């Protein structure tokens, strides 16, 4: 028999400490080990599309029913015009958001794409293979239009439970998304089509078509990493990025957030529709939840007192799942404005903002489709055993306080290592990775007090 | 339609919903029965019960036509709460319940279901839970083997006196039950207030059983009157009016797309398809966790699945720039489309056919469309898509 | 007449393709033909303001409803405190949002401001007329309170239709905006004002003075066209930049989303005030709309029944009124949000980031006044006629693999120009156009297998 539950503290973390030190010279903390790592994110971008009949949910056909019911044709009125309205937003939102997925112009795809790197986000020549893994996660009904109705009729298995069908009793119409899915597709090929890339200045013009190793190294040197250990890295680098991406194939799972949103997209639009169906057996108190029944069962000038009672009800139910449907479709449209925004930032460019993409600072990230909005996933950079060093607000000549540099990008160090004859070495921010000091990596500064006074041999400037 | 809800001569270009085809509607079949006729002679002979001594018939297995006992009495009362009497003698129910009692009609004032006389206070009463109805009826000279009581009577008070004689507890009769104090009340009441005690036992905490009574004097005809009710049910719905079954000429297994229906007095309308047998079985019906029908067991041995009938979505697109308008049926395919519809809709779509009297359907992905044209146009924004590639062309 | 709809597959636009080469050398697209256009947006920042008088509306002061109303007058209550605050909100919004939209210096403005640039946004010193377009065509009720009590009374016109004096009738109160018009104009006076500065290391400290045309050419430099083309082409630029700016008068069409926005926003206040309007009118199966009515042809115990079904169904629509600006309110403050951080990104300066402003990188943007909002127009940059040409990662001294270059905001391409003698030149990166490489245009950078080996002629450094 399984253990009593245990009671526990909620454990706190604490930051490295760093202990502050007085004078000239400073304390530094830098990682020596990094790796590559993904998070991921659900944006929803839409609502899925419906109307209803307001002469099909109220009543079916009964002609006494039907007379009773002008009376108040016109809140049918007002609940189909609403309805319409919700669906125009959900349309315009997708169009907008496609206008700035397009590119003027991107790279070919090819298999193999990426060199070294695995790439397993290519299409299979299609959606993806990760994008079908999504949907196989996914326990979604079986989809509409086609074959449609004759799901419904009995030229089929017993065994079908579509609400689908259920859609040609209750009156409920979805209606077709605009996209398209092969649209879609292309729409996110063209995206990576937009990779190497966007370095190289603004990259709002220019089409820099270069191979996607290189893209990386060039926002490997955009975070502090020195040219030279990337050079020698290399294979590392792509070893380690394609252990990351490996991981992908267990991000299936209900500890996935970003997994779990996406399935409680779908369960909520099927709830929806499930909440109009329960509702045509609900009685009010009438006699019966058919209308032909009691009908059937009742005298005229009495059968009404009874129809009355359950028109109002059902009038009622129809008018709480139109507000229902317009905050919600509001709260996607803002949502998409979200995914718009990252299309065009953590996207398209690799961004200093951190906040915005995974915890990582940043490197490139990718987009694919999930159902009723994008799915994605951020490559980051994770820091690790970080060491403590001695470290110099910057240099000066001793014979001439006016010869003073300071490092870019990048840190004064005293040496520890073996190689360098000179007593202080530059470093990378990113990573510890000491080196001699040369004028690519330096630059002249107004003189400060804090500056060390070095007497004797100092490259950058020479004299 | 669409003019109508936006209150004007222009709408808007756009597509817009309408109401969907009510599915073409086909004759019925039933699978009621079956039984023998309910045997009514307990009524035809000897004296009526006073009010606290109702007799009852449960009525189960067997064919009933009411008017042939309407034909015996003559009727000076009939009332039915919750139901057309019409409809209450065409119904076939899990059972039928029939009270029967002498009563005089003097007393007629103080009777109603809801009434507030003393008759229902201590004699009788009934639920509401279900469909009721009333008859105050009177004997025909050729009916004598039918007899009167000596007087009419019936309980005007019951309630038991406290063990500590300073208050005492009443009791109004519970619906469908006798009252507890016809068990010290003669069979009839020998004068009028004529009062009675027992005392409780010592289980019920002592005290005194009370009873009270009136009479009315005999009539020349004999007076009486009935209580009627009736109980809901699926498979145990074997009691019916008397049934004929010529000429449907199928029942089950004769298919259809939309039937109306009937099994055991239980209304319907849908198609049926051959499948298998999920349990339990001799249940009769079988229904989702909403209370539809799901599907149903019948006397061939065939498990019937129930589809009911799939109704047409529609809707239109309209072009105020050039004052046109096209359709489309949605997912139902041009496979179940005709030039007419017997679905039906609104009385016509003649304003459709004004271009496409001159042509065939055409299938799209999303569904089947009237008077679309096949252009293989590519454009990059109709102002009018269809959903998914679709786009109509103004 | 006009034959059968056409049924079309909906196109996809692709992107221009480039190949993607594999060696140290690549494609590189670039625009050779460029247009200034426009895009236009409107953000509300405000609802209309109302209050209701919650005795009037529910009856017209007949004293059985004085009395009546005694149990219920709490609802009253509620209703006149939710509103209450609600406008409040409103106008706590338009005061912070003004408080950034404020500069505490600016030019003054002359006629002939912005030199060749025809500036039509320029008040007629008013308003502007880009702003009274927008207001004729907008089909909004003439605004009251100077007086406008004599076009409801029998002093005036018998062709009024406010709503406006039903206003009188109902109990409704529009109330007044929080500014008069002609302040707000003189704020956004201040905005065309506050152009010049556009940058200099923050520019809240201070003021450039500079013409229009000087700012302009800072911000093209700003995104990679070189100086050198933009000063042989300055009267081409005027020309360019001036027929996107008279497409403006154009515009003003229900085609135009941004304005289909605007005339929505107008339209929604409206309605608001209609639905409580024809509530008025309906029975709630009392014997008549009229409490009069009913008070004349009845007998107290049960004209007093009447009266109270009427009166609960009135309460019902208010309560539901109410509820609805709540919403509506708060909608609008989260939109004067976003407009407050477009005033301080996309028009005080130009801005990088893309996505925000108009699709064509970032130039100037400018904003004015409209219903309930803010009108911005964004003018922007369209690249055209793209070219593919040869490029190098990098250029170098094949004699000292120890000192190698890089171009800035701009690439190495090989030479195409029968003017220039060089192997190689520099361009703008969004504008094709070659000139000699130089210092000016590169960076010392540390060496790269992938840059190309000069054994020969390379001037910048010469050694
Ligand atoms: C940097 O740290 C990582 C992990 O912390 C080291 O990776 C090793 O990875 C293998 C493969 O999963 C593990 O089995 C080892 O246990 C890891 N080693 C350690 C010490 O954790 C990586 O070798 C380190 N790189 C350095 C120190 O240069
Ligand atoms: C990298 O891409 C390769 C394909 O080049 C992937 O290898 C295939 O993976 C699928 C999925 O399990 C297998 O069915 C195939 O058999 C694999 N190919 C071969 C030749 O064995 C691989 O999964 C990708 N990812 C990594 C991390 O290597
Ligand atoms: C040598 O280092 C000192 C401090 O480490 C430099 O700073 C001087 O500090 C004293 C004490 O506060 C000040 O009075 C001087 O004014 C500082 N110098 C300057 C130039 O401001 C000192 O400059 C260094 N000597 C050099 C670089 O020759
Ligand atoms: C370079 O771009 C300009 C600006 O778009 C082009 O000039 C316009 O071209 C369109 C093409 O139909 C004409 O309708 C306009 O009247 C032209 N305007 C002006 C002011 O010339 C020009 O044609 C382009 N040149 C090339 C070679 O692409
Ligand atoms: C901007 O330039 C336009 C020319 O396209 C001016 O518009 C015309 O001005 C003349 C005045 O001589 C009028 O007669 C025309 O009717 C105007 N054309 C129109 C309205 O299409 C305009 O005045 C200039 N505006 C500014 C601020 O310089
Ligand atoms: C000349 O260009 C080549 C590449 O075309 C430069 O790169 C060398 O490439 C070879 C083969 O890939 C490597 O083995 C060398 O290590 C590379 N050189 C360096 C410095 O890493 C080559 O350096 C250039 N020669 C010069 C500049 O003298
Ligand atoms: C440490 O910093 C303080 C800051 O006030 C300064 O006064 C002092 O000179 C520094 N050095 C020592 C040794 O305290
Ligand atoms: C006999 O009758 C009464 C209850 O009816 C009571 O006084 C007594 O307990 C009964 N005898 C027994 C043995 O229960
Ligand atoms: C159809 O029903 C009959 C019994 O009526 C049964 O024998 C037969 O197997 C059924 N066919 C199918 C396909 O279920
Ligand atoms: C319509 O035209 C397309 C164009 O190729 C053709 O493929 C298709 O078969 C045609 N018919 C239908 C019903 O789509
Ligand atoms: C060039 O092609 C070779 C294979 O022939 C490939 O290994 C190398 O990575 C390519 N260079 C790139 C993509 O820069």
């Amino acid at each position: 028999v399984p253990g009593e539950m245990r009671l526990a503290s909620i454990a706190f973390n604490h930051p490295i400490q760093v202990d502050q030190l007085n004078s000239s010279y400073f304390k530094l903390s830098i990682p020596t080990n990094f790796s590559f790592g993904v998070t991921q994110e659900y944006i929803q971008t839409t609502i899925q599309k419906v109307t209803v009949d307001c002469k099909q949910y109220v009543c079916n056909g009964f002609q006494k029913c039907e007379q009773l019911l002008r009376e108040y044709g016109q809140f049918c009125s007002k609940i189909n015009q609403a309805l319409h309205g919700a669906n125009l937003r959900q349309d315009d939102s997708v169009r907008n958001l496609f206008a700035s997925v397009k590119s003027s112009q991107s790279s070919p795809i090819i298999p193999g794409f990426g060199g070294d790197f695995n790439l397993t986000l290519l299409e299979p020549v299609a959606r993806s293979a990760i994008e079908d893994l999504l949907f196989d996660k996914v326990t979604i009904a079986d989809p509409g239009y086609m074959q449609g109705y004759d799901d419904c009729m009995q030229q089929g298995p017993a065994s079908a439970r579509d609400l689908i069908c259920a859609q040609y009793v209750a009156g409920y119409k979805v209606l077709p998304p605009l996209m398209d899915v092969n649209m879609e597709a292309a729409y996110t090929s063209s995206l990576l089509g937009s990779i190497a890339g966007v370095g190289w200045t603004a990259g709002l013009s220019s089409f820099a078509a270069i191979p996607f190793a290189q893209s990386i190294f060039y926002r490997l040197n955009g975070v502090g990493i020195t040219q030279q250990v990337l050079s020698e890295n290399q294979k590392l680098i792509a070893n380690k990025f394609n252990q990351a991406l490996g991981a992908m194939q267990t991000g299936f799972t209900t500890t996935n957030e970003a997994f779990h949103k996406v399935q409680d997209a779908v369960n909520n639009n099927a709830q929806a529709l499930s909440k109009l169906a329960s509702e045509l057996s609900n009685t009010f108190g009438a006699i019966s939840a058919s209308i032909g029944d009691i009908i059937q069962r009742l005298d005229p000038p009495e059968q009404d007192a009874q129809i009355d009672r359950l028109i109002n009800g059902r009038l009622t139910t129809l008018n709480a799942f139109v507000a229902q449907q317009l905050v919600r479709s509001e709260s996607a449209a803002l949502s998409a404005q979200l995914a718009k925004d990252k299309v065009n930032e953590c996207v398209k460019a690799q961004s200093k903002r951190s906040g915005f993409c995974g915890q990582g600072t940043h490197i490139v990230s990718f987009v694919v489709n999930a159902p009723n909005g994008l799915y994605f996933m951020h490559v980051g950079y994770y820091p690790s055993n970080h060491i403590e060093v001695v470290s110099a607000y910057g240099l000066c000549d001793a014979a001439n306080p006016t010869n003073c540099i300071a490092p870019v990008n990048g840190y004064f160090i005293k040496t520890n290592n073996t190689r360098i004859v000179d007593e202080w070495s530059y470093t990378g921010s990113s990573f510890y990775a000491p080196e001699p000091i040369t004028s690519l990596n330096t630059k002249y500064v107004a003189p400060q007090v804090t500056y060390q006074n070095i007497s004797t041999n100092l490259p950058p400037p020479l004299l | 339609q669409l003019h109508c809800s936006y209150e004007s001569f222009d709408v808007e270009s756009g597509v817009y919903s309408v109401s969907s085809f009510e599915a073409k509607p086909s004759g019925s079949v039933v699978e009621q029965a079956e039984g023998v006729e309910c045997d009514f002679s307990p009524l035809l002979s000897g004296t009526p019960p006073q009010v606290y001594n109702f007799k009852r018939l449960v009525f189960t297995n067997c064919n009933y036509n009411l008017t042939k006992l309407l034909s015996l009495f003559s009727v000076n009362d009939f009332t039915c709460s919750q139901i057309s009497p019409a409809a209450i003698a065409s119904n076939c129910y899990s059972s039928l319940i029939l009270d029967y009692f002498s009563y005089p009609l003097s007393m007629k004032s103080d009777l109603s279901v809801s009434s507030a006389g003393p008759i229902s206070q201590f004699n009788y009463k009934q639920s509401f839970s279900n469909p009721t109805c009333l008859i105050l009826a009177t004997v025909p000279h050729n009916l004598t083997t039918i007899t009167k009581p000596l007087k009419y009577s019936y309980i005007n008070k019951c309630s038991r006196f406290l063990s500590d004689d300073r208050t005492e507890v009443p009791q109004l009769v519970n619906a469908n039950q006798y009252s507890p104090c016809v068990s010290i009340v003669p069979s009839t009441v020998w004068e009028d207030g004529d009062y009675y005690r027992k005392q409780l036992s010592p289980l019920e905490g002592g005290g005194w059983l009370v009873a009270s009574g009136s009479t009315v004097a005999m009539t020349e005809q004999l007076q009486m009157g009935f209580g009627i009710t009736v109980q809901y049910g699926t498979d145990t719905n074997s009691v019916c009016p008397k049934l004929e079954f010529a000429n449907d000429t199928k029942i089950a297994s004769q298919l259809g797309n939309c039937v109306e229906y009937s099994l055991y007095g239980v209304s319907g309308r849908g198609v049926f398809q051959n499948c298998t047998a999920v349990g339990v079985r001799q249940q009769r019906f079988v229904y989702d966790a909403y209370q539809n029908l799901v599907g149903y067991y019948s006397d061939d041995g065939n498990y019937y699945c129930l589809r009911a009938c799939v109704s047409v979505p529609v809707s239109v697109i309209y072009d105020k720039e050039t004052k046109t308008h096209a359709t489309l049926f949605g997912s139902v395919a041009c496979e179940h489309i005709s030039s007419t519809m017997s679905q039906y809709s609104r009385s016509t779509r003649s304003m459709l056919k004004r271009r496409d009297s001159t042509y065939g359907p055409l299938q799209t992905p999303v569904g089947c469309v009237l008077g679309l044209v096949n252009s293989s146009l590519f454009v990059e924004d109709c102002k009018l898509p269809l959903g998914q590639s679709l786009c109509a062309l103004p």
